[PDB]
């Protein structure tokens, strides 16, 4: 009725288990704070900022309307918010 | 072994989720998506 | 986009003065809307007489002009029909009818304004939405 | 020996090839009467002005309908919720354009159904069985009532309860989405996974207990006939099943007790359509789904529109299009 | 002795996790179409493809978030990462909607692993491979909405998107367009589908009031080992019940349980033929005498020409901002519209 | 004699780890205003 | 044997440890009352109507009397504290004696005093329990008969003036009004008990189930059930416990439709308008805006060939047009002003139409029982904008699934008391299978 691993419950009422992790999930969850409060997911993803998703008086989207040329005109919609 | 008793794990980690679950809760009423 | 001091700018009189809210005074201004008007003008029409709404062109074509502060904060304490022909105080939420409009009774002067600021700006952010009904939702 | 006792013998009769029983005295007359004034008017009912307009809907075969547009139509607006019995009526003409048929046939359903209900906990306290089937019962039950009885009551008409009927089933849930925004309630996405859970656990369950049948056959024969009826042992190998099954996941997700795993089975699917019978009671109260309609704005206050926005575009569409002659006023308040 | 018995054997190893050679397509596949998934809901706009936000970073609830289709001028690009549309760009990737092809590609071929799964570990144990078997009718239906439905029509950008909200529009759509409500196959699929649901919770609840007494407690649960010989319910009981109530009650055991497979798995496969006939927009939409009688005499009117009514509002009123590269400008005037509303 | 590191480790954190990275993340967005 | 998800089914036997669970879950009961009272209270606003503001106990308060005055205005506000503290300060008490006697105290009664004592299968001692605390539901009746026509009345929104406080002096003892009520059909325009349209009929009603609860409690303290009662009952606790479950269960199906069609104990003035109110005032409403406009509302044809402002009931009666025809049943204080012998009066509608019935058609057509689960005010399609659900809406959908599921545990517990009176409920003994012994049935 076992495959040789250690039991989880064995393993998570275990004070060893718990010296590690009382780190490690803190610093996962900070780190994941940082990525978005540092704003760099934004940049990693190309998710538009809450005042970059139309320029001033601007009410049309920016819409990819060419296959191949779809990257630049991606480029050109972002200058126009500059 | 089991130093630290399950029911106490099982304890923590159950207010744990609840306060990360009200969080998000929140986060519906305030700033973004809030409709404000 | 953002809301700049230029959406914020909107007509304080008829004579063509100007003024610059804050961005405090315009979420001051949508949360008193919401507070005491939003349940028959939500999104700037009026669920109880469809026939007139809060666009500015609108208000403009108003007996006195509504499209400017003075003009709103005076219709908030004295109502009138479009013509300017009858009071409708007894029918409409103000001021001067507090007494059957209790929401109206804790409103100071400076709310007033910002209400009126409000309306003023919607539209500029809005578009045809403000005031345009389900077809624009 | 007294003429009322064996009466009473009979009707609690185990022996009856159809169980009868005290809930069945009830039940009998009540299904065939709904069923006889069903079939009948199917087939020839008159057109029905359902919503009140003097705009009759032509249900039955017989004025142009096929088995898919067919129905009997729901009584007339006008109605309401009044009681419309054919003795109500000047004549059986009037009562055919006003939809009593409907009225009749629903009423008599519902109560032929709860008494159904009661028939399967009568039958096995004679049989010495526990007795919970009528349990699982309740829950198909409830949704008719649901959509029968309490959605009307709450909208105030039964025209606009369920039609009986397979495309009039079809105008009944587009309605209720561009009113209710049911899709977006989660007792709606519950009644989902209640059924989708179930479909794929009625096939788990099946293919696991067909992989792991104990040979008894030849490939000649189905091996359907290694069962014969009443045999005392089991007829597949469940630690066989058990040892696959929570190999494929993993061994603590998968059920090794017979008596666990099949009330499992039983509760899923029942506690689901619970919920989504729920669902329709309580937005026959008005109490509809979540509503994120420009939930979403920019710095300047632009609307962001997601994915809900979309959907409001659908049930506007559906909302200014549904019986297109019966409001006089902006607002379809029930 | 070589090193291919080697690695069968470390493959085969039992551990809490089993592996196989089936695990090396699986694993990667599952967890990059799980983690596409997470990563674009969590970060990622549908701004340019579809002038939508829908990631929890722009404000999206866990029912609105979405990864949507690609844009309509990307028309069936497999949108490879290395590819010319996003030619190695991560970000431009993301923001041409690369991350849909990326977990409908990757989660076809996990599927295909998860089946294989279920052979490898079926023959390993020694059963018959019927639980594979049935797994067929959810690879039929994952191929017919997400890959060949899309490839019938002009562009992935009308595939479903993958979200909770995302997956109620395609509901939608599909009645408004396709009027798919009405499609026999559909109506074969919603009978496989509550059929299986029905049988899965009559069976459950059978077994459950036809128990022997096989101990003493109120709960009954505990009165079960798994390697007892004898059937822990009384078929005989249940038969006579069912027949008595209903009028006819199964009677064999493995009929019953093949039965509950055959059901919803031909359910799925009737669905999934009628979604390759709306690939070609070969819709049951019209029933032709309906609508030669109802032209001539506006007097006739059905549930079928009332929901017809309903689909045209659909289209026009959701059209311009769902096919937003078509630019429709429907002015006011022409919108269809019913007395008041 | 347990082992520390198997399979079953590495399936465990390769879900476990992302999912705290991501929960702090979604956490941020709640204070993030327009 | 019971395992742990059935583990208050130990208690079955024990009925000191049962009573503490009884008295502990009372103080539950009253804490909620008393917190809930003080939490609305704290957030109350005056200004606003009680419908804008998620209220549910304050309306209860207010409909007794207490805090308001003419035309629903809350005039003080003490009373509602008061009563939210009493009643958070008697759950102390009750939670006090509930935990005392369910660790504490002795396990089982029966031992202690052979007056609080009691078997199950007693039907003596059970009738009695049964006829002490009908006789204390009969003093409860009567005390809202005392508060009616003794301290200080209940409010009126019939009352002439826009509603009001008001002692009630005469009330209805005419056991044909009274029982009446009881013998009208449940259907439309009739509504069984429902129906109840003035406070002189909810007081009476209260003076005959007050009167009857006593002498009934009185009837089984010095009777034992008839032999044909003995025959027809199981005598368990759990049998006892199913058949309360029914009754609970049909008692919130009925308060559902109390609180979502009835306007005289719920007041719209605290509840918000009903259903048929909110859409009866629409009508109203463009009524009165097209008539300002030179519109003769009596000979408008509508599309469909009905009237569009006006039509008639299937019996003749003049109603409101539009799809508000199904809602003529409606009756509320700012309409009937304007009815007649034969329904809404054309002249009383083209002259006599108060401004106070303008504002209040207005009122109560924007703020009709439809709203999100999260609180967004209107129809589906609406924006968000309006915070708002009304408390019709809340109080009907939560008593229909609160009646349901104990539907669910009446069938659960009816059904486990027969089988385990008759020995079953564990399963089927397979040396004596009562199928095995009964003839094949083909
Ligand atoms: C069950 C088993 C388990 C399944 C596991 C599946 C995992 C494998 C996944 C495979 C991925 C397949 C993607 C193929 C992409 C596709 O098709 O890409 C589409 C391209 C064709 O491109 C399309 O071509 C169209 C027609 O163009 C032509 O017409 C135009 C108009 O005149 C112009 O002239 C244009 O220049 C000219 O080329 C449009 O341009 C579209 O926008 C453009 O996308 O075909 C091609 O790559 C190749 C197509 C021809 C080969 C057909 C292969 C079969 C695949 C389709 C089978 C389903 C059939 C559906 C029909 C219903
Ligand atoms: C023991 C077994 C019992 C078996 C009994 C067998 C017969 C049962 C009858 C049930 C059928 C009920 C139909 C209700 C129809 C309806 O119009 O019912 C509503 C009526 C109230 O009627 C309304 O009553 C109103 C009263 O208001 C009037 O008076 C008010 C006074 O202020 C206002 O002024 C208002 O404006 C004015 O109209 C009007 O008369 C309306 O026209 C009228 O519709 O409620 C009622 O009588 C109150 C009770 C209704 C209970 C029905 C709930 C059923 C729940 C089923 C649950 C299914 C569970 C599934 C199982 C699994
Ligand atoms: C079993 C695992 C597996 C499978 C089946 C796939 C399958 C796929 N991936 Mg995924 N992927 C995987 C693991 C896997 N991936 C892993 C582990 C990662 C993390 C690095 C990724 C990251 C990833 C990304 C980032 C992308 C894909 C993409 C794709 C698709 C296109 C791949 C392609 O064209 O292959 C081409 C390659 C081959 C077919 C292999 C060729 C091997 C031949 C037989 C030998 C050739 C000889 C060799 C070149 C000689 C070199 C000599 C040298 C000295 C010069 C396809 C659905 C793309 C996608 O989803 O598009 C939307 C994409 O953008 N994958
Ligand atoms: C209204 C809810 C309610 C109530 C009143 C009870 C009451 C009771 N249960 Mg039940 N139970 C409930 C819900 C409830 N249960 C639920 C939801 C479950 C499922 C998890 C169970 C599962 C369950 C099991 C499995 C068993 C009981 C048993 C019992 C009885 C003895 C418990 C005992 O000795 O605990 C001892 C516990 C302690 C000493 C811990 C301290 C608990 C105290 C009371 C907390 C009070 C805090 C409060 C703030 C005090 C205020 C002080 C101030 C007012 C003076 C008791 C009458 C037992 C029984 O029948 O005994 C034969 C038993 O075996 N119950
Ligand atoms: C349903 C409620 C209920 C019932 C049936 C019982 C029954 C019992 N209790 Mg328990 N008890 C209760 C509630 C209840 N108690 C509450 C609420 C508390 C907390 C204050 C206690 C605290 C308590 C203690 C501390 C002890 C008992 C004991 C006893 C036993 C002897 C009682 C006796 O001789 O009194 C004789 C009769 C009287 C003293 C007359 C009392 C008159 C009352 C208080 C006034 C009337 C109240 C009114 C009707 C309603 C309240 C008003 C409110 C609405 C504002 C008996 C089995 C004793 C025991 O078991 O010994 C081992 C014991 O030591 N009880
Ligand atoms: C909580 C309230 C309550 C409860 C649980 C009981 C319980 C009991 N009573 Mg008591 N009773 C009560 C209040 C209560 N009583 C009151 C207030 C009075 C004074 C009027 C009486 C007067 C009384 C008498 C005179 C008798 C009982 C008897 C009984 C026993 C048999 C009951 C029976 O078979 O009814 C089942 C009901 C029937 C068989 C007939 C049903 C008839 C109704 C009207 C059907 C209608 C239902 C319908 C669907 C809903 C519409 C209602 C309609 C009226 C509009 C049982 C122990 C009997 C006994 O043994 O006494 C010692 C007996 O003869 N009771
Ligand atoms: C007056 C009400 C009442 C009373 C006193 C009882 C009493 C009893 N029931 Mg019954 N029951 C009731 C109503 C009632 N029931 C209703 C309405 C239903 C239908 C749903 C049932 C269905 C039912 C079943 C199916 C069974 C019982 C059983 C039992 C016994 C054991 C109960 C136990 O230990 O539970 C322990 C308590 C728990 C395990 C807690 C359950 C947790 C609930 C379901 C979730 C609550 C969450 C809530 C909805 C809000 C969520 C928000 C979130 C913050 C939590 C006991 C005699 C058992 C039995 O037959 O024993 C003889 C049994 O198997 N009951
Ligand atoms: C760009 C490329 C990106 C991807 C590159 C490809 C990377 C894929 C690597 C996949 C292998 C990772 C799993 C093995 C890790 C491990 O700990 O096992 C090796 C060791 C395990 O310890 C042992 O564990 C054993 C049990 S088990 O095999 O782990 O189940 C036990 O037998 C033994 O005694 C114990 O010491
Ligand atoms: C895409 C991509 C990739 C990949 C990535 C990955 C793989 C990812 C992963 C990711 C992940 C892996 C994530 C995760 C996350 C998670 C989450 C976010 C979760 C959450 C959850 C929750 C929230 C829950 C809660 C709850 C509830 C609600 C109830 C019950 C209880 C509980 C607690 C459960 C790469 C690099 C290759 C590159 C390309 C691109
Ligand atoms: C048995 C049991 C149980 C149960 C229990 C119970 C249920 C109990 C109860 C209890 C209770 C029921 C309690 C109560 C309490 C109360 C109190 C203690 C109160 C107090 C009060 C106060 C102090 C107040 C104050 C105030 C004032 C006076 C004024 C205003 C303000 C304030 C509010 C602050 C359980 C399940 C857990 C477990 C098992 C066993
Ligand atoms: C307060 C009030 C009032 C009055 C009321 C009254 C006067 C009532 C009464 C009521 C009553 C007086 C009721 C009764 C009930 C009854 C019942 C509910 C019954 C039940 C039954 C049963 C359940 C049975 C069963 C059975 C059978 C059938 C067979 C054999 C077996 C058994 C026994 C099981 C009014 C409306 C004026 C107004 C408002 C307020
Ligand atoms: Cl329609
Ligand atoms: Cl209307
Ligand atoms: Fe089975």
């Amino acid at each position: 009725g076992t495959t040789g691993e250690r039991p989880f419950s064995d393993i998570i009422t275990s004070v060893r288990y718990w010296v590690i992790h009382s780190i490690t999930i803190p610093a996962l969850f900070i780190a994941g704070w940082l990525f978005v409060s540092t704003g760099l997911a934004y940049d990693v993803f190309g998710t538009p900022r809450p005042d970059s998703y139309y320029a001033q008086e601007q009410r049309s989207i920016p819409l990819v309307t060419d296959r191949f040329e779809a990257k630049q005109q991606v480029e050109t919609f972002l200058e126009q918010l500059k | 072994g089991g130093r630290i008793p399950l029911w106490i794990v099982a304890t923590v980690a159950g207010m744990g989720v609840i306060v990360i679950v009200g969080l998000f809760f929140y986060g519906a009423y305030a700033g973004l998506g809030s409709s404000l | 986009a953002e809301l700049t001091p230029e959406v914020l700018t909107v007509p304080l009189n008829s004579e063509g003065k100007t003024i610059t809210l804050t961005e405090k005074q315009y979420l001051e201004g949508k949360r008193l809307f919401q507070y005491a008007c939003a349940s028959c003008h939500v999104g700037g029409i009026t669920k109880t007489n469809p026939s007139l709404d809060l666009r500015t062109e609108t208000l403009a074509l108003a007996t006195p002009p509504r499209d400017n502060i003075e003009g709103l904060v005076d219709y908030m304490k004295n109502p009138t029909t479009y013509d300017g022909e009858q009071e409708i105080a007894e029918v409409h939420p103000s001021l001067r009818s507090a007494d059957i409009f209790p929401k109206m009774r804790n409103l100071t002067e400076k709310d007033l304004v910002a209400i009126a600021g409000h309306i003023l700006v919607e539209p500029k952010i809005l578009g045809d939405k403000w005031g345009g009904g389900k077809v624009y939702y | 020996a007294n003429l009322w006792e064996r009466f009473c013998n009979w009707v609690t009769s185990t022996d009856n090839r159809l169980y009868v029983g005290w809930f069945g005295v009830i039940m009998i007359p009540t299904l065939l009467a709904a069923t006889i004034c069903f079939v009948i008017a199917f087939i020839a009912a008159p057109p029905v002005d359902i919503d009140g307009i003097r705009e009759p809907v032509s249900g039955s075969l017989l004025y142009g309908n096929n088995i898919i547009t067919g129905a009997v139509v729901p009584s007339s607006n006008a109605i309401g919720l009044h009681f419309y019995p054919i003795w109500e009526a000047a004549s059986l003409d009037e009562w055919l354009y006003n939809g009593g048929p409907y009225q009749l046939i629903i009423f008599h359903f519902l109560l032929g159904a709860s008494c159904y209900m009661g028939r399967q906990w009568e039958l096995s306290y004679r049989l010495g069985m526990r007795p919970w089937i009528c349990v699982a019962y309740s829950a198909p039950l409830a949704s008719a009532f649901a959509v029968f009885l309490i959605y009307p009551i709450g909208q105030g008409s039964f025209s606009d309860g369920m039609p009986l009927g397979i495309s009039g089933t079809f105008n009944f849930m587009i309605v209720f989405q561009a009113e209710h925004n049911i899709l977006m309630h989660p007792f709606h996405q519950l009644g989902v996974a209640g059924v989708f859970g179930g479909a794929l656990f009625c096939a788990m369950h099946g293919s696991l207990v067909t992989s792991s049948l104990i040979r008894e056959t030849t490939e000649t024969e189905s091996a359907n006939y290694g069962y014969k009826f009443g045999q005392e042992e089991e007829t597949y190998n469940i630690v066989a099943a058990h040892g696959y099954f929570g190999r494929l996941i993993f061994q603590y997700a998968s059920f090794n007790n017979s008596r666990s795993l099949h009330f499992f089975l039983a509760a899923w699917p029942v506690v689901g359509v619970w919920f989504t019978a729920l669902g329709i009671s309580t937005m026959a109260f008005n109490l509809n789904g979540f509503n994120f309609n420009h939930s979403v704005i920019d710095a300047k206050g632009n609307v962001i529109n997601t994915w809900a926005d979309i959907i409001n575009r659908a049930n506007l569409g559906m909302e200014v299009m549904h019986e297109r002659n019966a409001h006089n006023f902006p607002l379809d308040l029930a | 002795r070589g090193w291919f018995d080697i690695l069968d054997d470390w493959l085969k190893r039992d551990r809490f996790v089993f592996v196989g050679w089936s695990g090396i397509l699986l694993f990667p596949c599952a967890y990059l179409a799980l983690g596409g998934w997470l990563t674009g809901t969590t970060f990622v706009t549908s701004w340019y493809t579809h002038g939508l936000a829908s990631s929890y970073l722009e404000g999206c609830n866990f029912l609105t978030v979405a990864v949507s289709t690609p844009a309509n001028s990307m028309g069936h690009s497999l949108l490879l990462l290395w590819g010319p549309e996003a030619q190695g760009d991560f970000t431009r990737w993301c923001q041409l909607g690369g991350l849909w092809t990326f977990i409908a590609l990757h989660g076809a071929f996990g599927l295909i692993g998860f089946m294989l799964r279920q052979f490898e570990i079926a023959r390993l144990v020694g059963v018959r491979p019927y639980n594979a078997i049935a797994f067929s009718a959810p690879i039929a239906v994952f191929v017919s909405v997400f890959l060949i439905y899309p490839l019938g029509q002009s562009s992935w950008f009308f595939a479903p998107s993958f979200g909770v909200a995302a997956i109620f529009r395609f509901l939608l759509f599909f009645q408004g367009f396709h009027n798919w409500t009405l499609n026999p196959f559909h109506m074969m699929g919603v009978a496989g589908v509550l059929g299986g649901a029905l049988l899965c919770a009559i069976h459950g609840a059978t077994v459950e009031n036809t128990l022997f007494q096989d101990g003493e407690g109120a709960s009954t649960f505990r009165a079960f080992n798994p390697t007892q010989a004898e059937e822990t319910y009384s078929m005989v009981t249940a038969n006579r019940f069912w027949s008595q109530i209903f009028g006819i009650a199964f009677s064999n055991k493995r009929w019953l349980h093949f039965f509950m497979l055959f059901v919803p798995v031909t359910g799925l496969w009737m669905s999934a033929i009628g979604v390759v006939g709306l690939a070609l927009n070969l819709r049951s939409y019209d029933f032709i005498s309906q609508e030669i009688r109802a032209a001539e005499d506006p007097e006739f009117e059905t549930f079928y020409t009332k929901n017809l009514l309903l689909n045209e509002g659909i289209r026009a009123w959701m059209a311009p901002q769902d096919q937003p590269h078509e630019n429709f400008v429907f002015p006011e005037e022409v919108l269809p519209r019913g007395n008041a509303l | 004699s347990y082992p520390i590191f198997t399979v079953r480790w590495v399936a465990v954190h390769t879900l476990a780890v992302p999912t705290i990275f991501f929960l702090g993340a979604i956490a941020a967005m709640q204070f993030i205003q327009r | 044997g019971f395992a742990w998800w059935a583990g208050n089914a130990r208690l079955i036997n024990l009925s000191g440890k049962l009573l503490g669970a009884h008295v502990a879950h009372a103080g539950l009961i009253v804490f909620w009352a008393g917190a809930m009272t003080l939490f609305e209270l704290a957030h109350f606003i005056p200004e606003k109507p009680m419908y804008e503001q998620g209220l549910i106990l304050i309306p209860h308060i207010a409909t007794l009397g207490w805090g308001v005055g003419p035309g629903g205005e809350v005039v003080d506000t003490f009373p509602f504290f008061v009563v939210g503290v009493v009643h958070l300060i008697s759950s102390a008490v009750l939670g006090f004696g509930g935990v005392y006697h369910a660790i504490r105290g002795p396990e089982t009664l029966e031992e202690y005093s052979s007056f609080f004592g009691y078997d199950w299968k007693d039907k003596n001692k059970m009738t009695t329990i049964l006829g002490f605390h009908l006789i204390v539901l009969g003093i409860g009746a009567l005390l809202l008969v005392a508060k009616a026509m003794f301290f200080g009345g209940l409010y009126d929104t019939w009352a002439p003036g826009g509603g009001d406080v008001r002692v009630i002096t005469n009330p209805t003892l005419d056991p044909r009004v009274i029982f009446g009520y009881l013998l009208k059909s449940p259907f439309g325009g009739e509504g069984w008990i429902v129906s109840v349209n003035n406070l002189e009929d909810v007081v009476g009603g209260h003076i005959w189930i007050g009167l009857i609860c006593i002498a009934g409690g009185i009837w089984h303290i010095l009777t034992t059930p008839f032999g044909w009662a003995r025959r027809a009952f199981i005598w368990s606790g759990e049998a006892y416990l199913s058949y309360s479950l029914g009754a609970l269960s049909m008692m919130g199906f009925i308060a559902t439709c109390f609180v979502w069609f009835n306007n005289t104990v719920y007041p719209s003035e605290f509840y918000g308008p009903t259903g048929p109110e909110a859409s009866q005032a629409q009508a109203m409403t463009f009524l009165i805006r097209d008539q300002k406009l030179g519109a003769n509302v009596g000979s408008a044809q509508g599309p469909t060939g009905l009237g569009k402002y006006l039509m008639r009931s299937p019996t003749g009666e003049i109603i409101f047009g539009g799809e508000t025809m199904r809602f003529w049943d409606f009756r509320g204080p700012w309409l009937e002003p304007l009815r007649g012998p034969n329904g809404l009066d054309l002249n009383k509608i083209k002259n006599d139409i108060q401004p106070w019935q303008e504002r209040r058609a207005a009122e109560y057509m924007t703020h009709a029982p439809l709203g999100s689960l999260n609180s967004v005010g209107g129809v589906a399609t609406e924006i968000n904008s309006v915070n708002f659900v009304s408390p019709r809406s809340w109080l009907a959908t939560s008593h229909f699934v609160l009646a349901f599921f104990f539907l669910v545990g009446h069938l659960w517990h009816a059904g486990r008391a027969r089988a385990a009176a008759a020995g079953f409920e564990k399963g089927i003994d397979r040396e004596s299978e009562p199928v095995l012994s009964m003839p094949s049935l083909d």
